[PDB]
């Protein structure tokens, strides 16, 4: 109980993430909790409802219908139930789940992918090991 | 609606 959901996607994701979208939300209901949209993207509340229940119920599905986010499709590149990354083009995905959260975002064209991924999961595993 | 469970503080 300190600061807020906007402070976690505006500072510690897209301060050190170049982001086309970046989104936090409930692993249960996808509810957003906060979000960054850049120029013409948008994270329709069903997108991020999929994205939840798959990666909870189901996660080898993101490796049969790829992964939607932001209106865009990307390829997977591995899932788990914590963990799903994805290709679009020159954009990388990142998506962890953690006991009560999701975690997402996309990179700007051509940014490094390793960057995003341990942001993304580095963040969760400080939640996770907060219990959240 | 009301504010969604609060975040913890911040990562180092």
């Amino acid at each position: 109980g300190s600061g807020s959901w906007q402070s976690y996607v505006d500072n510690q994701i897209c301060q050190h993430v170049d982001c086309t979208l970046a989104a936090i939300a409930n692993i249960q209901d996808g509810s957003i909790w906060a979000k960054f949209e850049k120029d013409d993207k948008k994270i329709s509340p069903k997108e991020l409802k999929t994205i939840a229940d798959t990666i909870r119920q189901n996660p080898n599905g993101f490796l049969e219908t790829g992964i939607h986010i932001g209106g865009e499709k990307y390829i997977c590149i591995q899932a788990d139930n914590q963990l799903v990354r994805g290709r679009r083009g020159s954009s990388a995905l990142c998506i962890v789940a953690t006991n009560t959260c999701l975690l997402a975002a996309a990179t700007v064209d051509g940014y490094p992918a390793g960057q995003l991924n341990n942001v993304i999961e580095k963040l969760g595993d400080y939640l996770r090991s907060n219990n959240y | 609606p009301p504010p969604p469970p609060p975040p913890p503080p911040p990562p180092p």
